RNA sequence: GGUUCUCCCCGAAAGCUAUUUAGGUAGCGCCUCGUGAAUUCAUCUCCGGGGGUAGAGCACUGUUUCGGCAAGGGGGUCAUCCCGACUUACCAACCCGAUGCAAACUGCGAAUACCGGAGAAUGUUAUCACGGGAGACACACGGCGGGUGCUAACGUCCGUCGUGAAGAGGGAAACAACCCAGACCGCCAGCUAAGGUCCCAAAGUCAUGGUUAAGUGGGAAACGAUGUGGGAAGGCCCAGACAGCCAGGAUGUUGGCUUAGAAGCAGCCAUCAUUUAAAGAAAGCGUAAUAGCUCACUGGUCGAGUCGGCCUGCGCGGAAGA
RNA sequence: UCCUCCUAAAGAGUAACGGAGGAGCACGAAGGUUGGCUAAUCCUGGUCGGACAUCAGGAGGUUAGUGCAAUGGCAUAAGCC
RNA sequence: GCUCAACGGAUAAAAGGUACUCCGGGGAUAACAGGCUGAUACCGCCCAAGAGUUCAUAUCGACGGCGGUGUUUGGCACCUCGAUGUCGGCUCAUCACAUCCUGGGGCUGAAGUAGGUCCCAAGGGUAUGGCUGUUCGCCAUUUAAAGUGGUACGCGAGCUG
RNA sequence: UGCCUGGCGGCCGUAGCGCGGUGGUCCCACCUGACCCCAUGCCGAACUCAGAAGUGAAACGCCGUAGCGCCGAUGGUAGUGUGGGGUCUCCCCAUGCGAGAGUAGGGAACUGCCAGGCAA
């Protein structure tokens, strides 16, 4: 059930990252090392609500984006640093 | 008990890179040895990196344990 | 500090218009002994607090040893 | 009280305080307190804040103090003019950055931690809150 | 202290250095006038450069928390000659793994600033040198970086810029220093900046969707709460919940305090076992203690949404002067 | 008065009765040159010898040394003979 | 040949008192008073170990925290040095409310009387003496109570000294 | 030219340590001898000379191994120039510049000029 539906960044930057942030859709990465490395956007809610669980991060996720049910493990994270929210997200694509 | 403090004696690069310097301009007024004498310099007792003849300024990065080296490339 | 009856007031004698306007003299009342000790000498109310409460301490630590030493 | 023993130098400047924090994930225990607000934590505050938690869970727990004073914050004596040199060391504060984890404890249970930290946190000066062991 | 007629042009500084010097004066920077000179000089784009600050980091200088390993150190059991026999509820360096902190720490390192070179446009040579004439060397506040001070002061001391000084005009009721903006003169003409458009007072009782009940807006915090709106998620749930209303809520067990005592009840332990639609050897009151009365939990009943957290907009109390 | 660091905002400069330390000399070799060489601190073994002389080996890597304070520098040694 | 170290060195050569004072100047620079601030002072508030036989919150409240007022001592020198006369008493006041009495309520470790504490309340009232220059305070004796403060720590073109 | 070896460099840890294997006809190292040219603050250890019967252990060079060191994106975050704004002891917005640390991964070098050996 860990299926998450996300889009491609068209606009990276600080300045168009935190624009991002402050309409609840935070900005991953998604690199295998045997691909180009692709920016992606996802829905803030979905997973924050999802990360609670432990098969979060340990399973092979099924990011979905344009259609490619790409197969993924979340590597890093980098958290806010007091509010209960999440800035960006390591995909290793495995 | 404190406040006593010695007047400074402007020290740092005088000429920097890309400058077309004179025979006998001091390029860096060096406390200690940062900058080690290349080609066309001498190091002077005060460790005066000075040029030893005249052309363009040019630092390096060379030397097996990275020092930086001022030499100048003749014109 | 906690039962200790602090009062200030201006302080008598010599000086001039600094003497007439100023509450530079203490005194120290310890409500469970009864004890006063009136103090005037510095400038600084601080500084004349500063001998104030040296000059208690001496007094209740003494008489307590004094009436342990009688008792004894 | 936390003093740091035979310090380098007797007194340091004031310094501002800006940034965000650095240790802000639960590292050692498994129930963490994180600071949210800004300011500065004095040594007895820490000590202060320590026994409130020790006689929460009575005897059990681990508690890890994460931060240390190591700043010395001077103080002119009273009723003295400006200037005449610094101030004598009086007290030791840490800078708390938003997001610094002050406690954590491990080995009691979650219920009873939330209990522990509210009785702390009413001892420190900045706007705290709760927050357990993240997986990562 | 005072220094008397008019217009036109340009226009400073309150800084460094030294001074029996600190409210004075001299040199230089800044001002003016004159002469003479090079795309000299300024902005930007590109190129060549060095730096070690913000940040970050902990190999170094120091500092610090916990875990593992662990010489030596402490109390003891002994040959109370020892050699070094045996333990230990202990402390603990060097090491190894993990987390922090620094103006006088750096294996890293920006943005700007600064120096040079090249190339366009623009600027009544704005630049430099020489000579005539000065004033000034008490600065003030605001923004940003800082020492000091209590991360107090319309405080003080520097750096950098802005305005005031030496600048009126409009706004912030009034208000040098804040925002907008540089008055050559006249005009009963027009468009705009800041800030405003119910009325004093010029201009929308304008249009659209929401929020607040407190005159918030129109002074302030820790902390407190079924104030109220929005979002995401979770628990239980017409195999019938939540709240009321009917019963039980006990048996071994005054369970072993130090058998005088805390009988589910102070500093005492452990969290037993039956009956089951159900009941904790427990949440309070009361007794030396009991007695006594409740709640958890559990059945019938009426019968539908209810409960507690989390993210946030706007509020309320916390709030007492002459 | 003079010197070093920091404050000092990564060129230079920059104040306070701001935070820390020094100097008013030394040397005929401690200068010049040529030639040569290398540390500290621990461990193991070893006569008196011991935590701590000298000897041999090893680990180590400039934590040393620099006539004197601090910073920069130094094995091409500026350190040692 | 110079600690000419007050180190750009006035002389080769030099210490103090002035309340007997005098002159030129300064609010550039102090003391009284005002302003900014609130370290200190005073008052309120949060958490709760614990005391209170039992019981944290009747009443107190450790280790700690956040505020309010501008009454104390101070900080800073912004106004005045071609003058702003200051302590205390006397006289006369006036306001604020953090209330001393009186009035109305809560709780109580409130039987009653008499009290502890908190809330609302500023209409009115709120000593006489001995001592000291006294403010303050102690003491005597009252009273329903002998309030705490602002007002140039009210008030000298009204007084006293 | 191909493979080894020696010298002198460019560049300087992707080029350096550790573990295991391997090379002697040449080359190199250890070695044999030492009265004399020389040398030991004692000693042919080191330096130097006259040689080379022996060996490839050590040393050196090459090959493999990633266990360390090192290198290192992309994205995000810290900071910040300039212009605005606020609850303005601090942060946010527009805009340009944009790291450190960490992650994937890279990686046990490359190469120049001469002189010999051995073949081609």
């Amino acid at each position: 059930m860990f299926t998450i539906n996300a889009e491609v960044r068209k606009e990276q930057g600080k300045g168009a990252s935190r624009r991002l942030r402050a309409a609840n859709k935070f900005p991953a990465i998604i690199y295998g090392g045997k691909e180009a490395p692709l920016a992606i956007e996802l829905d803030h809610d979905k997973v924050m609500n999802m990360q609670a669980k432990a098969e979060f991060y340990s399973e092979v996720l099924t990011i979905v984006v344009d259609g490619k049910e790409i197969k993924v493990k979340a590597q890093d994270v980098q958290r806010h640093p007091y509010k209960p929210k999440l800035q960006h997200i390591d995909f290793v694509r495995a | 008990r404190n406040g006593r403090d010695s007047e400074a004696k402007r020290l740092g690069v005088k000429r920097f890179g890309g400058e077309s310097v004179l025979a006998g301009s001091i390029i860096v007024r060096q406390r200690g040895t940062k900058f080690h004498a290349g080609a066309n310099v001498g190091c002077g007792r005060d460790h005066t990196l000075f040029a030893k003849a005249d052309g363009k300024v040019k630092f390096e990065v060379k030397g097996p344990k990275n020092r930086k080296f001022i030499s100048i490339e003749a014109e | 500090p906690a039962d200790l009856r602090i009062d200030t007031f201006r302080s008598s004698g010599a000086g001039g218009q600094h003497v007439n306007t100023t509450d530079s003299a203490i005194r120290i009342t310890h409500l469970p002994t009864g004890i006063v000790v009136e103090c005037q000498d510095e400038r600084s109310q601080h500084k004349n607090k500063a001998k104030a409460l040296s000059v208690l301490g001496a007094r209740i630590h003494a008489a307590e040893m004094a009436k342990r030493q009688q008792a004894e | 009280m936390l003093q740091p023993k035979r310090t380098k130098f007797r007194k340091m400047h004031k310094g501002r305080n800006r940034g965000l924090a650095q240790g802000t994930d639960v590292s050692f225990g498994s129930f963490g307190l994180k600071a949210v607000g800004r300011g500065r934590l004095t040594a007895r505050q820490i000590e202060a804040a320590r026994r409130a938690m020790t006689r929460a869970v009575k005897r059990q727990g681990k508690i890890w103090i994460r931060v240390f004073p190591d700043k010395p914050i001077t103080e002119k004596p009273l009723a003295v003019r400006m200037g005449k040199g610094k101030g004598n060391v009086e007290y030791w504060v840490a800078l708390i950055q938003p997001g610094k984890v002050l406690y954590e404890m491990d080995g009691v249970p979650e219920e009873l931690a939330r209990e522990a930290f509210k009785l702390a946190a009413a001892k420190l000066p900045i706007k705290t809150t709760f927050v357990t062991k993240t997986v990562m």
